[PDB]
RNA sequence: UUGACAUUGUGAAGAGACAUAGUUUCUUUACUUAUUCAAUGAAGCGGAGCUGGAAUUCAUUUUCCACGUUCUAGCAUUCAAGGUCCCAUUCGGGGCUGAUCCGGGUU
RNA sequence: GCUUGUGACGGCCCGUGAAAAUCCACAGGAAGGAAUAGUUUUCAUGCCAGGUCGUACUGAUAACCGCAGCAGGUCUCCAAG
RNA sequence: GAUGGGGAAGCUCCGUUUCAAAGGCCUGAUUUUAUGCAGGCCACCAUCGAAAGGGAAUCCGGUUAAGAUUCCGGAACCUGG
């Protein structure tokens, strides 16, 4: 016959077809478990005097948090191992480089409450 | 002894060009089509400074013939270009000032600007404020077109060559006198860094050919040899004569 | 007609974008592309000595048509006929006591390029089919002078590849009959005399004549027309 | 500001005419006539030169 | 920087010897494929032919130019509207033409 | 009045005094769309979400650099009678 | 300052869109179904480089031994969905 009919000047890459990897063998043989969980989480209450007060005035639990973990992960794991519900998270980085957790409940829960259910004081 | 300075000039640290400023690289018109077989219309959109050159600028736009848009270029304002004007470049595109075409479309005695070296260079030759080339012939076999340049020289190149008619705005600016160091000083700081100037006389010997002495002299003949090495070349560079110029000199 | 307009285009410069067109002329192709073709040009410019430029004298499609056919009879075993051959020869050889000749004689095109070159040279070859490819032309181009001194009539092939599959290879640069079946004797020295008046008769001839020293058109035309114009007025 | 115009309804950003938010109205006036003038004295010019094929 | 050798090939004219057949070597000037330089999102190159027409015909064409844009700071994009042929009539949609042929050497 | 902001102007230059992200608008009209009911979320109201790291204090005749709690050095904003 | 490249015995030097087959968006086609092909595009050729440049949107009151345009209270606004 005869020739294609090119409209461009441009010549590009053909478009070829790109497959999907099957492999022969497994990469890491059992997958890793859950590197932060609601247990990895939150580590400690924070008990000082001035962290007590914001447990009876303000509604607040003060969470010692893993340095891994966001607002939402400090939130999830509150709800899920306290049965609370939570307002908002504030997070800092303590000087001592761990990361403190204001968690600010919902007025339907008592954190002074639920502070000496966990059982501190 | 040191490095001096005519030679650290070359690796471009302090000494390249202070560009930020400039609105661009000045070019007619790639030479397409449109320009060779016939001629194509564009406005000047604008006339501007362009910083650290002594001509201004002209922005002028164009239609693109292949595609729906609008092609800017950058020609340099050939004095008595106006805004609004249009401007046609094209082998066919009639003579006057502003439009850009071959030298060999062009009778002896046009006068031409920002004109290509060879053909499709998008322009060499008489760019700078006040300056341009003159038709002084054309020999159609083996087409050619010989011309003036500013510098006095004669030469001679392809009838498809494209010159701009007319003249560079700007023209005169050399004539005023700069009266105090600032006034130089605010001109190189747009340019490189070339100013201000010490004389390598008033330098020690490790800095300069010229330097040292118990008196400020050079000491040795200032005209150097063509075959002189780097370091050596600091002077009248291969001069063929010297001394205060005498009588009318007007290339023949 | 009704409401429709008849409105043409002036696509003459200065207004109306050019429409689309084959650029097919224009196209800036893939360095690989530009190199294969620069080559062949490259080797058409140069003068090319005689001893290559004996080829490109391709066998035509007529006579090379009637060399395929009788030699597609000849084609070797299939992995399939070879492995039936030994189930047969193994069995009946080692059993009802044949001289392991219980086989047939073959009769097969011989090639592979060590093969064909011993057998030229013991003038066991009746045919010969050299390729026009082959690359490192060197393989191929001393066959022509071999086949020529031993008596040997050959021909050069256009096709290393279809060499290839009439033997079951991808490529196969040579092949050559000895063999024939009697009843193919006939047409082989009909096919040999043509063959023989096309190449080897040739040959002497075509030693003396370089190829090449072709112009490439714009140029051919461009002398065609100062060679016609400043002689003849 | 800029992005403050994503913030704005349209009738912030246009006055009605066409070419809206564009050209000064004036301006727009301007190449509305230069439109009509142009592609009429093009005509004029087809059908002078089409004389000049005619006559000649 | 200067010379020689290599990269290094093709013509043609002219000098030069076995001593006025052509293998050869240099000077001139041709060649383009090596090498080198510019340009471009490699876009209109080369060859031909239509139409025009200046042209003067020494049988008839022997040729050379051309062969869509210049009062205006507008508009120029949807394979293009038109024409025509197809699908089995649905809305959609495709050829050819519009936009002349030939060679793929981007110039 | 003082400090500051800002406007409309004027002087100056062989100096005519960045870039990009980003946002909007226009020209275009591809297309999609109603009467037994379609189109509209650049109009209003309404629902959800907004991660990571810094955030203390000194900034100096004692928290910086000068071997130091050194008469030195070290960028800036506010400014009463 | 990576990359196709090009130098360099080599550590590396050059080049930054450079002589490179350099990539991805809007939707259609699926009603084996999850996303291949269908058009049409766009050919932009890394990236790093500003806690004084550019830049989406928050205010007042109150509170601490020590935090605040960040908390509390009230009242807003921006971006995405
Ligand atoms: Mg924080
Ligand atoms: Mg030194
Ligand atoms: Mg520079
Ligand atoms: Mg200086
Ligand atoms: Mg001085
Ligand atoms: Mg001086
Ligand atoms: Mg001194
Ligand atoms: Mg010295
Ligand atoms: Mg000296
Ligand atoms: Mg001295
Ligand atoms: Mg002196
Ligand atoms: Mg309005
Ligand atoms: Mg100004
Ligand atoms: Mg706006
Ligand atoms: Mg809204
Ligand atoms: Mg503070
Ligand atoms: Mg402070
Ligand atoms: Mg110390
Ligand atoms: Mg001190
Ligand atoms: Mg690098
Ligand atoms: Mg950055
Ligand atoms: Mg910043
Ligand atoms: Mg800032
Ligand atoms: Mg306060
Ligand atoms: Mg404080
Ligand atoms: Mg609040
Ligand atoms: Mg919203």
């Amino acid at each position: 016959k005869a020739l294609k009919v090119r409209t461009s000047a441009t010549f590009r890459l053909p478009k070829t077809l790109k497959l999907a990897r099957a492999p022969k063998y497994a990469s890491k043989a059992v997958p890793h478990y859950n590197r932060l969980d609601s247990y990895k989480v939150i580590e400690q209450p924070i008990t000082s005097e001035t962290a007590m007060k914001k447990v009876e005035d303000g509604n607040i639990l003060v969470f010692q948090v893993s340095m891994k973990a966001n607002k939402y992960q400090i939130k999830k794991a509150v709800k899920e191992l306290y049965e609370v519900d939570v307002l908002k998270v504030n997070t800092l980085v303590r000087p001592n480089g761990t990361k403190k957790a204001y968690v600010r409940l919902t007025a339907d829960y008592d954190a002074l409450d639920i502070a000496n259910r966990i059982g501190y004081i | 002894g040191r490095v001096i300075r005519n030679q650290r000039k070359g690796a471009g640290s302090i000494f390249t060009s202070h560009t930020r400023l400039r609105q661009g690289a000045a070019k007619l018109r790639t030479l397409d089509y449109a320009e060779r077989h016939g001629y194509i219309r564009g406005i000047v959109k604008q006339i501007v400074h362009d910083s650290g050159r002594g001509a201004p600028l002209a922005k002028v736009v164009f239609r693109d013939p292949y595609k729906y848009r609008l092609r800017e270029e950058i020609f340099i304002a050939n004095e008595g270009v106006h805004t609004g004007q249009f401007i046609y470049a094209g082998k066919k595109a009639s003579l006057n000032v502003g439009n850009v075409l071959p030298l060999g479309s062009v009778p002896e005695g046009t006068i031409v600007s920002n004109v290509e070296e060879k053909p499709g260079d998008r322009g060499a030759l008489a760019r700078a404020s006040g300056n341009y080339v003159i038709i002084i012939g054309h020999n159609p076999d083996e087409n050619k077109t010989r011309v003036r340049l500013p510098s006095g020289a004669k030469k001679v190149i392809s009838s498809d060559a494209r010159g701009v008619i007319g003249v560079i705005a700007g023209g005169g600016r050399v004539d005023k006198p700069l009266l105090k160091a600032g006034r130089a000083f605010h001109k190189y700081r747009l340019k490189r860094n070339s100013w201000p100037k010490t004389r390598g006389v008033a330098m020690n010997p490790v800095d300069h050919p010229h330097g040292g002495g118990n008196h400020q002299h050079i000491g040795k003949a200032s005209t150097i040899s063509r075959g002189a090495v780097s370091g050596q070349k600091a002077g009248l560079i291969a001069a063929r004569r010297t001394g205060l110029l005498r009588g009318s000199q007007k290339t023949q | 007609n009704p409401l429709t307009h008849s409105t043409p285009k002036n696509f003459g410069i200065g207004q109306a974008v050019q429409p689309k067109r084959n650029l097919s002329r224009y196209v800036k192709w893939p360095e690989y592309v530009r190199v294969q073709r620069q080559k062949k040009i490259l080797s058409i410019r140069l003068k090319v000595p005689p001893t290559i430029a004996q080829f490109q004298y391709t066998l035509d499609r007529n006579t090379a048509a009637e060399t395929f056919k009788l030699f597609n009879k000849y084609r070797p075993e299939t992995a399939a006929e070879k492995k039936e051959r030994l189930t047969k020869e193994a069995a009946a050889v080692a059993e009802g006591k044949s001289k392991q000749d219980a086989s047939p004689k073959p009769y097969a095109v011989k090639y592979g390029l060590n093969h064909v070159v011993a057998l030229i040279e013991n003038k066991k070859a009746k045919l010969v089919l050299i390729a026009n490819d082959v690359d490192p032309i060197e393989l191929v181009v001393f066959l022509p002078a071999l086949c020529k001194k031993m008596g040997v009539p050959y021909a050069i092939v256009k096709g290393k590849a279809r060499l290839g599959t009439l033997v079951n290879q991808k490529t196969s640069a040579v092949a050559a009959l000895t063999e024939v079946r009697a009843e193919d004797e006939a047409a082989l020295a009909k096919l040999v005399s043509t063959i023989d008046a096309n190449f080897a008769d040739k040959y002497d001839e075509v030693k003396k004549h370089w190829g090449g020293g072709i112009l490439g058109n714009k140029a051919q035309a461009k002398m065609d027309k100062r060679a016609k114009n400043s002689d003849s007025a | 500001r800029p992005r403050q115009y994503a913030t704005v309804s349209k009738t912030h950003k246009t006055v009605s005419r066409a070419y809206g938010g564009s050209r000064c109205a004036n301006c727009v006036k301007e190449r509305i006539i230069r439109a009509f003038l142009i592609e009429e004295q093009k005509i004029v010019k087809k059908v002078v030169k089409e004389q000049t094929e005619a006559a000649k």
